[PDB]
């Protein structure tokens, strides 16, 4: 009775609707991203329903230096890749300088949070995951609620929490770590949450003097040979 | 089955709606704001997300400004707060449009609350759940601290103690006049109360050091105090 | 609540639609180096139907093609809106249309009763479009849900897993394109033969044009099953 | 506006060692009648940024409030001194609210000089920036000096003249100007120039404002006369 | 500009110049006017260029979309009636457009001439732009139904040629297509006019040629 | 289904009454009394239900220089309401380009809560309202309305009725009239009052304008009876 | 009244071999007999195979090329590939003719080398109206280039012909071109750049010319 | 519902509406069409209380060369109709041609669909019989469900009993035939169904000139020799 | 979210308009009576309030006045645009409203939210009295939006027996007096409860004028 509609506050205090909607977010496969001084590393399970399937992108570009991974309904996160997109080349276009994070995440979380007051419109399916380097590394996650966090390092989906374990272990090491190190350690947090075939992973980098960009098959498969 | 709509009134004359969104507002994050002779002292206590470790270190700041000398903070949900103060900050933007003057700090409060009010009405829209403390300081008026309910009320205040653990921080507060006490011999007894660890506080003040102007706390003034 | 969600986070109306998907004749779509083939069952119920006005494959443009299941009407609006917003980024830009662009603004446009940024309810429709690009062949499976998914072969329709089960278990990735229509035929054998039974279009690499299949054409890979 | 009456006059601005320095007399005319004479017509931003005009009065203030406004909206959103908005970013403001005026056959009757500092490196001004209440030697690359036209066309220079300045106070300029140049050199060459202006424009005034864009901020310098 | 239709007894001949000149300059001689709207039905431009080549790819656009809805050429009639429609939808609004519209269709073979004002004209000899006076009398005069296609593509090149000479505004190369039941044939794709004219009324070459 | 605004089997509309039951609730009591060339309304400065600012606590409001009111219910819809009387008033001048009627801005204010009443899809104001001022003849008006959106003239009201019925120079009706309040306010409470904890505003023909007489004089009025 | 409409002067020249497309054009600003600056250029990159240069009114011409390289920047991300200049021919095309009742005062040379390592080069009218070309000019000194560029590249009254034509050689050519424009045209002066695109990008050359 | 979802799915996949509506239209009178080398014949059961009701409609011109009958809702069936006709004016002044019949019942079915879709509307409660002569001539009909699905028919029958009239039809339809043929296959085809009698059906024969109703007498004989056949 | 609440019944049935008439007979009672040279209409009804500030019976324009049953607020958005309406026929065709077109329009006006998603009807009912020169006319609307022509009539509390008063003591060829003598009869069924308003222009008859009647 008080989770029919999305306007409804519980006794206890609570719109259930939201918080379907927020859990909606663990059916997704898992993704990982950790950062240091320097770079930024985001990775992913690429969904394979069938041998004869493809797998489903998991990562995606924003900005020069921005780029997103997501958990959920995968419309939500198409409209919301595209509202990003289009955000940051306004930006551009109007000014001459990149657009500041803070002011997109903002922007991203006030369209959240808009939907979730008229009761013809329902809550964002889908959390996301920002990773970018604007003056220095930074991922931000973006929740179902309108609520938004910086973190240092950040993890979601199916079968996430060993792997936030994992980081919950070995956050205090990645700050003086060195690109490839980092890359080693963000692919060990993606097998713990576990197979790390080269379909099946997705992962890319962002950082100074380094726009966003897919690290390719070659060198990914050198990386996860040297997972081991 | 009366408490299903905030627009309608159950046979006792109450809307269950908002009573509802105290009780979300009363199990949020604790945040305090309070009277001191040179400045006004606000804070917050972040404890919701102790278990979170993986935030980066005092980042999440339930302190906002308003023409740089407005401090105005809530407790409640993040998505209306922020609904709640940028419409703080276009109605300041809309005064200076029309007059040329920053905005007086009571009339910003009738009308962000009458804005919140507007929420209750209408059995299509959600009411805010946020209770929101504005408050500013100045060298002749000293400090004028306002608290806005989620029903659309606003109430002036001499310190002023929101979200969960109210009553125990109310009475501990009560104890010591503080028109007579300044904002550095101040924050030590804010800790004493918090207490009863420094990577989940949020500060800020509007006093003569930072020239009546919003500040937030250096690790520096943090730390020895 | 058309827009309301379940407790397992999935939306009640999607779930729903998805079940409609599977009622329909069986259709499949095999993709190849060579080009990309989309055969397709005929449910001719009685005589009194002429065959040709009922169609199950058709051009959404000169070089992509579809095989749809579902409810038919929503199919044929959502091919009216391909064809539109194709021969609009024809006009546009004087190239072809991506299949992957052309299926993702067939996904944009089946969660518009979301109403997230007009349609009330979700299509009941899935398509598997096949066509050929400057990134060659291609085969991509589309359902309500919205989800997009690049296939090398695919089958859609009642019949679903029986021909996925068929199609993973004899298809080679460098087969020739009559291996390929060989095996689409088998595949279409096995779920139900003759011309006019099942309908056949092609889109080649070499010539990256639609072409539907007619008699002596339907007759000669029946001619050549095993 | 349909056309100027109360009109302001040339204004003069150049990059020298310490940072921007810029120049105008206080005089606003009614038609051929100096009705004003005391008139302000360079405006403060923020700390670093720096506004003049030439051209009608009411539409400059109307500019000069709309950035006064950008310029507490960004306040607003400022966590760190990067935050802020440069020179750059009011330019290009500038320049597309009167490309879009433009459009409409609606213009803005002024052209307008955008001055300030780009860089942020060589103070800590914007650590807590208050609005009620020796030098850096700055690289030529790290300042910024933008002229804005009544059409939209907008430039970048190391000395711009707008108003009856660019054909008496341009050709002294880019006979005598230099970089590195110090701050005595720039008072004793923009007094020169605006002597040379008061002399033979009708519209001009012998009774000046300086304003410094220095690593100390902004300064306006008391006014003073024009010797002889 | 000179362009100039004409059907014959194997099909239709079209012709065109390729100037483009902004008033006194010539901008550019090597400009493509016959705009293929599909496979069977052929455009032709005069006035603003800008205006004649977005609404016939306008056009094309349109007619494609039909065809794959309906999943049948459309006709001659119908191209030039959606065309028309659309160019006096814009009346009021300076518009500049001459065009010519040829092709085949299960009616047989069909020809209009579609003008900015919304114009629709049926008809078996057409020629628009500032030389269509010179062309019209070349043709009028030479014209017959039951000439060959090397005898009509002859008398269209004769036609653009003396439009050519007299106008100041065409010249360049002469492009002359045929069009024919199965589709159509660029049968002089480009030929410059200094040869038409000292192949035609100068072939002597030792003097200079009084008007 | 008594949630929506509209007829229950008995012909009764029952969401007024649970509004006027809301009001009630609030335990805040108001008296207005007319006199000869004045009227008076006295109010109870409390919270409707230790560091809380007890002067900002009030219930009347200036509507106009000339007009004032009272409001008594939920604090937010009294704030709407007052702004909407504002808004009425400020339209009247500008359309007219004189001064509105007491009378009229009351009959206006039903008109717009008619709408509240008739609409399923508004909410109605658990808000009564007392109005006060002169008229252009000299005499002062004394309106009242509830949440029903029904409007009266009173020679004196509550918002006990017998016990102002027993009771009932331009200086001296300023002073009994002001007793008169005073006295009435004191017997329907049946408790001694404190100077600091009631509000007492006064129009008359002496003074046009809408104006709350200090302390001071309350306490001695209090002391004289 | 007041005339939204100014121009800005300049001459941008564009020229296409075998394998290679070189777009010259100078950088000087100017209302009317005077200098707003000495370097306002004209030529801008839209990917790492494609350029325009553009000449009429500053303003148009800056909003223009930003628009523009936005759409492509908003291509890339949506299609997934860069678009070829033919693509961004019909593109810029479709963007002039959308203001055609109140145009854009610009007119453009889009060059670049597409899919097949061919030059290619489209010049533009204000109102979208486009063709290719092998040689093109805009700006104020174009019908003094226009003409030697059709005597030297295409020579149709000369007997005997000499079409040796490489980079080098062409560089120089359009380095003359250019300089007999700054001593013709007093709008054209101050600095030019050149860029060049042969078959792995874009190389960018300047070279002083006539101050007056 | 101004603006609201009147038919959704069900937990099973069906849009439930669409069903009610296709109950709706089984209430309708049976309306048969049958095809032939360039002309049509639709027979169409009429319902009205003798003495009292004017017997002056099921069958409608559409344009110059279409014709349409309907089976479900009455009021639906006038508005889609008016609609249609509208329509086919509309293509006839921006395409200068008359409307084919595949493409007004294509129309036809978008419209239904639409109606199908769109929020704060209710789905036709009517299934339609088209009949008429496309661009290249030929002759056909085409059938529409209130599905927003059609499909062209040599020979086919909507309305109340369909299926025994369907069925029958299907075992007497013999592709080419002569117009005396094809209008008594029409009568004892749609009398399977309702009662054996001369007032109970209007029939009419479309060629491409235009659509003529076939006398009462004609009808009445044609009656008798079915009477007298069983 | 503009829904018809007011819904037909299994049995055919507005309900929300029965509880409506419901609402009015419940609400205090008031009458009207015609003679052929006038037209009466009156009313029923703490000694703090105003008798001044709570007339029932309120004037249309200058030969049309208006007494109601129900709900005040209902009654005062009514009787504005009423005013309202007669106002726009004044203006346009500018002669005083006749009776009938101003009932007709203010029954539309009443039906309207009877049908109009998101809104009740009007819980009251209405009589008008006015002369023109078709003579004089009463004119009884409901909650429904029906509109009664009466020689007279009665609405409100106890209107049954009311009217059986009146249908034994009303004669078609009474006068202004004893349609006013006969109006109190039935309303007797003290001087500050009566208010009566007679139909020359239309006037409120003061406290005095009932007092002598
Ligand atoms: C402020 C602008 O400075 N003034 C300017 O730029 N001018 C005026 C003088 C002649 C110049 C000229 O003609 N330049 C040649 C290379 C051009 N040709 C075209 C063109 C476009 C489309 C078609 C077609 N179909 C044909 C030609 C566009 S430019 C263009």
């Amino acid at each position: 009775l008080y989770d029919t509609d999305n306007i409804i506050y519980s006794p206890e205090g609570r719109l259930y609707q939201v918080e379907y909607a927020s859990e909606a977010i663990k059916q997704g496969t898992c993704a990982v991203a950790i950062k240091s001084k320097d770079y930024v590393v985001v990775s992913g399970l690429k969904k394979c329903i069938s041998k004869l399937s493809f797998p489903q992108e998991k990562i995606f570009k924003i900005d020069d230096y921005i780029g997103i991974s997501m958990s959920g309904i995968t419309s939500d996160a198409k409209v919301l890749t595209k509202f990003m997109q289009n955000e940051c080349l306004s930006h551009k276009f109007l000014y001459n300088e990149n657009i500041n994070i803070e002011s997109l995440v903002r922007s991203v979380a006030d369209k959240y949070q808009k939907n979730t007051q008229k009761s013809s419109k329902r809550a964002f399916g889908v959390g996301l995951m920002i990773a970018a380097y604007h003056n220095e590394p930074c991922i931000f996650e973006t929740r179902p609620n309108g609520s938004y966090f910086e973190y240092d390092a950040l993890s979601f989906g199916a079968r996430s929490h060993a792997s936030k374990t994992y980081l919950e272990k070995n956050l205090h090491l990645f700050e003086e770590c060195s690109l490839e190190e980092l890359i080693l350690h963000c692919l060990k947090a993606l097998k713990c949450s576990l197979e790390l075939t080269i379909s099946n992973t997705a992962l890319a980098v962002v950082g100074k003097n380094h726009p966003w960009q897919e690290i390719s098959s070659l060198q990914l498969e050198e990386y996860l040979s040297k997972v081991k | 089955g009366y408490d299903l709509s905030v627009s309608t009134f159950s046979p006792d004359g109450r809307l269950y709606q908002v009573e509802y969104i105290y009780k979300s507002i009363n199990n949020n994050n604790t945040a305090l704001c309070l009277e001191c002779k040179d400045g006004i002292i606000c804070c917050c206590i972040n404890s919701n997300m102790d278990k979170n470790k993986m935030i980066k270190k005092n980042s999440y700041n339930r302190i906002y400004h308003v023409n740089n000398n407005i401090i105005i903070t809530y407790s409640g949900f993040d998505g209306d707060a922020r609904n709640i103060i940028d419409r703080a900050r276009s109605e300041a933007n809309t005064y200076y449009y029309n007059f040329h003057t920053n905005i007086p700090l009571h009339i910003l409060v009738n009308r962000i609350s009458l804005y919140i009010h507007a929420y209750t009405l209408y059995w299509h829209m959600r009411p805010f759940a946020a209770s929101i403390i504005i408050s500013s300081f100045n060298e002749k008026d000293k400090g004028d601290i306002y608290c806005i309910e989620p029903n659309g009320a606003c109430y002036k205040y001499s310190g002023i103690v929101i979200g969960k653990n109210k009553e125990m921080f109310k009475t501990e507060i009560e104890k010591k006049d503080y028109k007579d006490i300044n904002v550095r011999d101040a924050i030590e007894d804010i800790y004493k109360f918090i207490l009863t660890l420094q990577n989940l506080v949020n500060f800020s003040w509007i006093c003569k050091e930072s020239s009546y102007e919003f500040q937030n706390i250096h690790e520096e003034i943090l730390t020895p105090a | 609540g058309v827009n309301t969600f379940s407790p397992e986070g999935r939306l009640f109306q999607v779930e729903y639609a998805l079940g409609a998907i599977k009622l329909g004749s069986t259709a499949v779509g095999i993709c190849v180096n060579d080009g990309v083939i989309l055969a397709s069952e005929r449910r001719i119920s009685s005589t009194l139907i002429e065959k040709d006005s009922v169609e199950k494959l058709l051009s959404i443009d000169d070089h992509i093609g579809c095989a749809m299941s579902g409810l038919m009407a929503d199919a044929r609006t959502l091919i009216d809106y391909a064809r539109v917003e194709c021969n609009h980024y024809k006009f546009i830009y004087n190239e072809n249309i991506n299949i992957k662009s052309c299926v993702e603004l067939i996904s944009e446009l089946a969660l518009d009763f979301s109403n997230l940024s007009i349609m009330s309810r979700p299509f009941g429709v899935a398509l598997l479009i096949g066509g050929v690009d400057k990134n060659g062949p291609c085969l991509w499976y589309t359902e309500p849900s919205g989800t997009n998914t690049r296939f090398s072969a695919a089958s859609i329709g009642s019949a679903q897993e029986g021909a996925e089960l068929l199609l993973q278990e004899n298809y080679k990735k460098d087969m020739t394109f009559e291996q390929a229509e060989i095996l689409a035929l088998t595949v279409l054998r096995q779920v139900m033969l003759s011309t006019s039974n099942v309908e056949i279009c092609a889109i080649k690499k070499s010539d990256q044009t639609f072409y539907k299949y007619n008699t002596d054409d339907i007759s000669r890979i029946i001619d050549v099953l095993p | 506006t349909l056309g100027p009456v109360v009109t302001g006059t040339s204004v003069i601005a150049i990059k020298y060692k310490h940072g921007i320095m810029i120049a105008a007399d206080r005089k606003a005319s009614y038609g051929s009648y100096a009705k004003f004479q005391n008139v302000e017509r360079i405006f403060k931003i923020n700390n670093k940024t720096v506004m003049g005009f030439s051209g009608e009065l009411a539409d400059a203030q109307y500019l000069h409030e709309l950035l006064t406004r950008k310029n507490i909206n960004n306040l607003s959103e400022k966590k760190r001194k990067e935050d802020m908005y440069t020179p750059q970013h009011y330019h290009s403001y500038v320049s597309r609210v009167f490309y879009v005026r433009k459009n409409r056959i609606d213009p803005l009757f002024n052209n307008i000089i955008i001055a300030g500092i780009n860089s942020q490196k060589y103070d800590n001004n914007d650590d807590n920036v208050l609005l009620y209440t020796e030098y850096k030697e700055i690289h030529k690359d790290d300042l910024y000096i933008g002229f804005v036209d009544m059409h939209g066309t907008n430039f970048c220079d190391d000395y711009i003249t707008t108003g009856y300045a660019r054909y008496f106070a341009l050709t002294l300029l880019r006979d005598h100007y230099k970089d590195n140049m110090t701050e005595e050199e720039a008072r004793i060459l923009i007094n020169e120039c605006l002597r040379i202006l008061y002399f033979r424009d009708a519209t001009s005034s012998n009774f000046i404002q300086i304003v410094k864009v220095t690593s100390k901020g902004v300064e306006y310098e008391e006014p003073y006369i024009l010797p002889c | 500009t000179t362009t100039l239709a004409f059907k014959f007894k194997d099909g239709i001949i079209v012709a065109v110049d390729s100037r483009a000149s902004m008033g006194s300059f010539i901008s550019s001689q090597n400009v493509e006017k016959i705009i293929e709207i599909n496979k069977n039905i052929l455009g032709t431009m005069a006035g603003g260029a800008a205006d004649c080549l977005y609404w016939e790819k306008y056009l094309g656009k349109i007619i494609k979309i039909y065809e794959l809805r309906n999943n049948e050429k459309i006709s001659v009639r119908a191209a030039s009636t959606i065309l028309s429609n659309i160019l006096y939808q814009y009346k009021g609004y300076g518009l500049c457009c001459g065009i010519i519209l040829s092709g085949y269709d299960h009616t047989g073979f069909n020809m209009f001439y579609v003008d900015d004002s919304g114009k629709k004209v049926e008809g078996n000899l057409f020629s628009c732009g500032s030389g269509s006076t010179y062309a019209y009398s070349i043709l009028d005069s030479a014209y017959d139904y039951n000439l060959n296609l090397d005898q009509a593509v002859e008398l269209a090149r004769n036609a653009i040629y003396h439009a050519t000479f007299r106008d100041g505004g065409s010249g360049g190369k002469v492009r002359v297509f045929h069009i024919h039941k199965n589709g159509y044939d660029k049968i002089i794709e480009g030929e410059d006019v200094f040869d038409l004219h000292y192949h035609y009324t100068n072939p002597e070459q030792k003097d200079q040629y009084v008007m | 289904d008594r949630h929506l605004t509209i007829f229950s089997p008995d012909g009764n509309l029952y969401q007024i009454e649970y509004a006027i039951k809301a009001v009630k609730n609030t335990n805040i009591t108001s008296v207005g009394v007319k006199g000869e060339n004045c009227a008076v309304i006295i109010s109870q400065k409390k919270m409707a239900t230790k560091l809380l600012d007890y002067n900002n606590i009030t219930n009347i409001y200036n509507i106009t220089d000339e007009i004032g009111c009272s409001m008594v219910g939920m604090p937010g819809d009294c704030l709407s309401m007052v702004y909407k009387a504002r808004s009425e008033a400020s339209e009247f001048l500008y359309s007219n380009g004189y001064n509105v009627n007491a009378e009229t801005l009351c009959r206006n204010i039903c008109d717009k809560i008619q709408v509240y009443t008739q609409h399923a899809y508004m909410r109605l104001h658990a808000c009564s309202g007392m109005i006060i001022g002169i008229d252009e003849n000299n005499k002062p008006e004394l309106f009242k309305f509830d949440p029903s959106g029904f409007c009266a003239g009173y020679r004196a009201c509550v918002i006990s009725i017998s016990v102002l019925e027993r009771l009932l120079t331009i200086d001296e009706d300023i002073r009994n009239t002001t007793i008169l309040a005073i006295e009435a306010l004191q017997t329907i409470l049946a408790f001694d009052l404190k100077a600091s904890e009631i509000e007492v505003a006064i129009v008359s023909t002496k003074n046009r304008n809408f104006t709350q007489i200090s302390e001071k004089e309350i306490d001695n009025y209090l002391t004289y009876i | 009244r007041w005339y939204p409409y100014i121009d800005n002067g300049g001459t941008v020249i564009g020229l296409t071999g075998k394998d290679y497309v070189i777009l010259a054009a100078d950088t000087r600003l100017s209302l009317s007999y005077s200098i707003y600056t000495r370097f306002c250029p004209k030529i801008s990159k839209l990917t790492d195979k494609c350029i325009i240069g553009s000449s009429g009114m500053q303003s148009d011409i800056k909003t223009l090329h930003s628009l523009l390289q936005k759409k492509i920047q908003l291509f890339v991300l949506e299609h997934s590939h860069y678009p070829d200049i033919h693509v961004i021919a019909r593109l810029l095309c479709v963007i002039l003719y959308s203001r055609r009742f109140f145009p854009y005062y610009a007119f453009n040379i889009l060059a670049g080398v597409d899919e097949n390592n061919k030059g290619v080069l489209y010049n533009y009218d204000s109102v979208g109206s486009y063709c290719e070309a092998t040689h093109s000019c805009v700006g104020s000194g174009s019908q003094l280039i226009l003409p030697i560029l059709d005597n030297r590249v295409e020579q149709k009254n000369q007997l005997i012909k000499n079409t040796n034509f490489n980079l080098g050689d062409d560089i120089n050519f359009v380095k003359d071109a250019i300089t007999s424009a700054t001593e013709r045209d007093i709008y054209t002066g101050d600095k030019t750049l050149i860029y060049v695109i042969d078959k792995m990008g874009i190389n960018v050359n300047t070279l002083d010319l006539k101050q007056d | 519902s101004y603006d609201r979802a009147i038919t959704v799915f069900s937990p099973d996949g069906h849009l439930l509406q669409v069903e009610h509506a296709l109950e709706a239209v089984k209430k309708g009178g049976c309306a048969v069409a049958i095809k032939s080398s360039n002309f049509a014949v639709l027979a169409v059961e009429k319902k009205n209380i003798p003495k009292l009701q004017n017997p002056k409609e099921k069958l409608i011109k559409l344009d110059e060369h279409n014709c349409l009958a309907f089976a479900g809702l009455n009021a639906d069936a006038r508005v889609l109709v008016n609609k249609t006709r509208l329509e086919c004016q509309r293509y006839y002044l921006n395409m200068d041609e008359p409307a084919p019949v595949d493409y007004i019942a294509k129309y036809v079915a978008k419209v239904q669909q639409k109606f199908t879709h769109r929020g704060g509307v209710r789905p036709f409660g009517i299934a339609t019989l088209i009949a008429g002569f496309k661009n290249n001539k030929e002759i056909c009909i085409y059938q529409t469900e209130p599905s927003g699905i059609y499909a062209a028919w040599k020979a086919q029958a909507i309305g109340k009993n369909a299926k025994i009239v369907q069925e029958f039809l299907e075992k007497n339809y013999q592709e080419n035939m002569e117009q005396k043929d094809c209008i008594f296959l029409a009568l004892k085809a749609i009398f399977e169904v309702v009662e054996l009698s001369s007032k109970n059906v209007e029939v009419a024969l479309l060629t491409e000139k235009d659509l003529t109703f076939i006398e009462e007498q004609e009808i009445n004989s044609m009656v008798e020799l079915i009477d007298q056949e069983r | 979210y503009s829904f018809s609440l007011t819904t037909f019944s299994p049995t055919g049935k507005l309900v929300q308009i029965e509880y409506a008439l419901n609402r009015v007979s419940s609400s205090s009672p008031a009458l009207g009576i015609r003679a052929k040279n006038g037209v009466i209409i009156a009313t029923e009804k703490n000694e703090l309030i105003e008798e001044n500030s709570i007339f029932k019976i309120q004037q249309i324009s200058e030969h049309i006045g208006i007494v109601y049953a129900g709900m005040p607020g209902d009654f005062r958005v009514l009787l504005k645009r009423a005013r309202k309406e007669a106002i726009r026929y004044s203006l346009q065709y500018g002669s005083e409203i006749l009776v009938k077109e101003l009932v007709k329009i203010i029954a539309s006006i009443v039906q309207e939210f009877t049908q109009t998603g998101g809104v009740r009807p009007f819980g009251l009912s209405l009589l008008i009295c006015g002369v023109d020169v078709y003579g004089y006319h009463l004119y009884q609307i409901d909650p429904s939006g029906c509109y009664f022509n009466w020689m007279a009539t009665c609405v409100g509390k106890d209107y049954q027996n009311n009217m059986s008063f009146l249908e034994k003591r009303y004669n078609k060829d009474i006068e202004i007096e004893d349609a006013i003598h006969t109006a109190i009869l039935t309303l007797k069924e003290n001087e500050k409860n009566i208010e009566i308003g007679v139909a020359k222009p239309f006037k409120i008859l003061t406290q005095n004028e009932i007092k002598d009647y």
